[PDB]
RNA sequence: UCCCCCGUGCCCAUAGCGGCGUGGAACCACCCGUUCCCAUUCCGAACACGGAAGUGAAACGCGCCAGCGCCGAUGGUACUGGGCGGGCGACCGCCUGGGAGAGUAGGUCGGUGCGGGGG
RNA sequence: AGAGCGCAAGGGUAGAAGGGGGCCUGACUGCGAGGCCUGCAAGCCGAGCAGGGGCGAAAGCCGGGCCUAGUGAACCGGUGGU
RNA sequence: UAGCUGGUUCUCCCCGAAAUGACUUUAGGGUCAGCCUCAGGCGCUGACUGGGGCCUGUAGAGCACUGAUAGGGCUAGGGGGCCCACCAGCCUACCAAACCCUGUCAAACUCCGAAGGGUCCCAGGUGGAGCCUGGGAGUGAGGGCGCGAGCGAUAACGUCCGCGUCCGAGCGCGGGAACAACCGAGACCGCCAGCUAAGGCCCCCAAGUCUGGGCUAAGUGGUAAAGGAUGUGGCGCCGCGAAGACAGCCAGGAGGUUGGCUUAGAAGCAGCCAUCCUUUAAAGAGUGCGUAAUAGCUCACUGGUCGAGUGGCGCCGCGCCGAAAAUGA
């Protein structure tokens, strides 16, 4: 399984509050917090569900 | 301001809700005496250890795992077996 | 005008009116066609009013068919009162119709004919409409 | 037509499922769940005799001992139409006790 | 009559649409490709046909194929077709909708009158051998409150008929005026 | 190993209806006697107890048909998580995924294991 | 299954809960595994156990009614007993 | 006495709420749990999500229950007449049980039934997750926006619930001209350092009078409708036409006739029906004006001239009339 690298892009202050906990299930802390990450289709749908505060790339 | 004839009502009266479902499933266990489906009339007929009550309630009657079953010419089937 | 004489219920909520026609943009009636632009109620006082207007214009005229039917209780509270207290009045019966409804359509008239009369008749309606002809509307039941 | 699942009423446990029909008598015991059957026992259908009556007598003492070869011991008389006249085999002193 | 065919993939209607190809199913007996065609000349063409007149569709796969149409879902709002269904033909005994031309002036009509217009399309069970183009339908002879219905209409030699036949195909309905001003009441 | 039937059960109508064809050599069913066991708010119809002659219509088992009945793809759309504009509202639009019934094609009068008898 | 299933309706039922007869009297006694429900309190469900009882050839059912409404903690006192 | 008003004093550090559910002589107070806090204990549990198993009747939608429902056809009975009795016939631009078809409607309708939520099972997930006992609280007028329902009138900066959030406590920050809650975005402190969000770049005010092509003539932009018009751009459809057309001009523009029917009269021409035939290249049972009704004028239609395009129907974008209230824009 390939490496999974995200960032944090879009503010979670106003948002709803399963995201904000998809956001701890990663570790996202603050603006621009680039992230080293592992692929499983669980922590893929996890990141999916934020698709829009956070920038994508399989790093490998 | 003017307030002539107005009226009332006679409808401002409800039935307490009383927590009717279906508790347990298949992948869970229920031991001996654990209510699992809440209704009124048959929604859930009885069968493997599987019990009924005095207000069509379904129980556990062994230390086993639900399970469903579909019997159209007879009605909806729960079956909650154990272990050999 | 129209409605049942004793339905199932006095009052009735508002609800939502969103769109989609439900079914009935079709013909196997009519040969000139109207059809609805918003999704709104028609009142059965602008629906007979439209009955008028049209066989008003055209005397003698053969017949005209209304596929919608005005079945919805309104409900209007008494003038000058206060908030609470209860409800409306099975007032303003009317029939909840959407866009790209056909509500009425004529057989046996001229062109020009039911072009003017249901042009008018639908310049009568809380809305604007669609004048429509026979052809595409073939088959679907 | 005498359905009611009396059946149901002998899901209680061990089954003994017969019929009788005109010349034969179908006495047979039943192992349920999966259906499978275990001891049979006829009028003429065993080639025994000719009566219902006899035969049901001889044939539910001849059943018993084949119950009793396959470790037998408990079941109920499986008919809806049944009205019970005994028929004083009745499987009773035919293997399973009975009454 | 004529008309052009292109396979479809089963790329996402939307983009068909928008662009200006009207997307489409045709199938016969268990074959179901997927197609598309072009509004313009399609709405042309249909209009010389429904299920009344048969259809061709030459397409670029080295086959052109004739169909009938069927089944047409619609846009509701702001009415418009935005798909079709066309039955590819055969020569076994197929059932749908022969139209009934209205012919006849007889009591009802004249004398005020208007004809009901019920069953122009009727299914009938004809062999596609066989193709009625316009069975007429004699009002010739009709009054105010009567009708026809049932085999009183034409049943040309090859083509057979299965809907009740009781079915009222037409009738002759009274006019109105200001005489329903005095329902009005 | 399998054929026909009887006892039986499972799938839940694509298993049901109807029309039809066929079997009684073991069966099944009518039939048969109403003394005996036995019962009917009345009937030996029903349940019966005792059974020779007959029957295969009715009961049913198997077969052929869709007319009725049941199923219903596949295209497309409804509505919708989630995301984002537009409108005074009434309300409309786009992407991402989710995906109906409506109906057209067409499907279907059966699927099947335990036990028993004859061959 | 549109009948009925006391009463309102919901849910449900002719593989009975409906309607007919026979013996009866489990509107049983001492307990209650474990669950519904939930702010507390009160309410809801019941296996099994043991005493004996009724029907059933039996297998077996019975701690009121097809269920959801028909209810009032405690303080006080009546009454019979331990 | 005071369930009420009011005051309630130094510094910093850590976390951090509720403005509900139940019951109350209860409603602006209260006790119970919920949401916070400290201590100690228990360890990957928790939010979250992937797969799998099952519970679900809202949306839609359909019409099989049920009501409603238009329209036709059929048809019990019934309206009525002709017309008899052992009793029946028969007929209708009548009423209507039911059924068939045509479409149709619904929160308390439901044959189908999603999106979704729910919960168990295995899996990951180290976070002011979580569980467990224990002392301290406060909190129970909340409000806005968001969609989903009620109510109101599909009014209210209205109230009522639900999921969702921002305020409150974030009047600390930047857009939004100014503005708790719209957009963006979590402030330990310093900085005369770099990027970037939302908006924005002609100058406020920081940055393109950048780049390239479309629309509009109204200050639209700079906030209004049904509706209206030879406004302007672009698309499409059906004739007309080099056999000769749009338009202009010349001319013919006719006869039965005063069509019949009405009517004081109705003569193409105030009105019902109609719904022709002929002389002809072409001329109507007429299109307007006018008449007391005739008259006349007149368009239709067809040639003479002509010389190149013309007439209509629908669509899309932006506009214009529609469009008036009060200290000064």
């Amino acid at each position: 399984m390939p490496r999974l690298k995200v960032k944090l892009v879009k503010s979670p202050i106003g948002y709803p509050k399963d995201q904000k906990a998809a956001l701890k299930a990663l570790g996202l802390r603050r603006l621009q917090q680039e992230r080293v990450l592992e692929d499983t289709p669980a922590i893929r749908g996890n990141v999916e569900k934020v698709a829009h505060l956070v920038r994508v790339e399989v790093v490998e | 301001a003017h307030k002539k004839g107005l009226g009332s009502t006679r409808n401002g009266r409800d039935s307490q809700a009383k927590r009717l479902g279906v508790k347990r499933y298949e992948g869970q266990v229920v031991r001996a005496g654990n209510i699992l489906v809440r209704q009124r009339g048959t929604r859930f007929k009885p069968g493997k250890n599987v019990g009924m009550g005095r207000d069509f309630t379904l129980f556990a009657l062994v230390d086993g795992v639900v399970e469903f079953q579909d019997r159209g010419r007879l009605g909806r089937y729960v079956h909650v077996r154990p272990l050999a | 005008m129209l409605m049942p004489r004793r339905m199932k219920y006095r009052k009735q909520q508002r609800g939502r009116l969103k769109g989609a026609t439900k079914g009935g943009d079709y013909v196997a009636f009519g040969d000139y066609g109207l059809v609805a632009l918003e999704p709104a109620w028609i009142t059965a006082q602008q629906i007979e009013a439209a009955r008028v207007a049209m066989v008003r214009h055209f005397r003698r005229g053969g017949k005209i068919f209304i596929r919608i039917f005005p079945d919805k209780p309104y409900t209007k509270k008494p003038l000058e009162v206060r908030m609470g207290k209860g409800k409306g009045n099975v007032e303003g019966y009317v029939a909840v119709v959407k866009p790209g409804r056909v509500m009425f359509e004529v057989a046996g008239v001229t062109e020009e004919q039911a072009m003017e009369a249901l042009r008018i008749a639908g310049h009568k309606l809380p809305i604007k409409t669609k004048i429509v002809r026979r052809d595409a509307y073939d088959e679907a039941q | 037509k005498f359905r009611v699942r009396n059946r149901i009423k002998r899901t209680g446990r061990l089954r003994l499922s017969v019929f009788r029909s005109l010349k034969h008598i179908y006495a047979q015991i039943i192992d349920d769940e999966k259906g499978v059957t275990l001891v049979s026992a006829s009028s003429l259908a065993l080639k025994l005799k000719g009566n219902k009556t006899e035969v049901a007598r001889q044939v539910g003492r001849a059943l018993a001992e084949k119950a009793l070869a396959l470790g037998i011991k408990q079941v109920a008389f499986d008919r809806g139409p049944y009205k019970y006249h005994g028929r004083v085999k009745a499987l009773a002193e035919g293997a399973r006790e009975g009454g | 009559y004529r008309l052009k065919a292109y396979y479809r993939e089963g790329e996402k209607p939307s983009a068909l649409r928008r662009a200006g190809k009207l997307p489409g199913v045709m199938y016969n007996r268990h074959l179901n490709r997927k197609v598309y065609v072009d509004l313009v000349e399609f709405d042309k063409v249909f209009r010389q046909a429904s299920i009344h007149h048969v259809i061709v569709l030459e397409l670029p796969d080295g086959q052109s194929l004739p169909t009938l149409v069927r089944q047409v879902n619609l846009d509701k709002r702001r009415r418009r077709p935005e798909h079709v269904d066309f039955f590819v033909l055969s020569d076994e005994p197929v059932e749908m909708y022969v139209p009934l031309r209205f012919v006849g002036t007889p009591a009802g009509v004249r004398a005020g009158g208007v004809l009901q217009e019920i069953h122009r399309d009727i299914l009938v069970k004809v062999s596609p051998r066989n193709i009625p183009e316009f069975i007429e339908v004699d009002v010739s002879g009709l009054e105010i409150g009567d009708s026809l219905h049932a085999s009183d209409l034409k049943l040309p030699p090859g083509v057979e008929l299965a809907v009740s036949p009781e079915e009222t195909i037409a009738a002759v309905v009274p006019p109105e005026d200001v005489e329903k001003l005095a329902e009005e009441a």
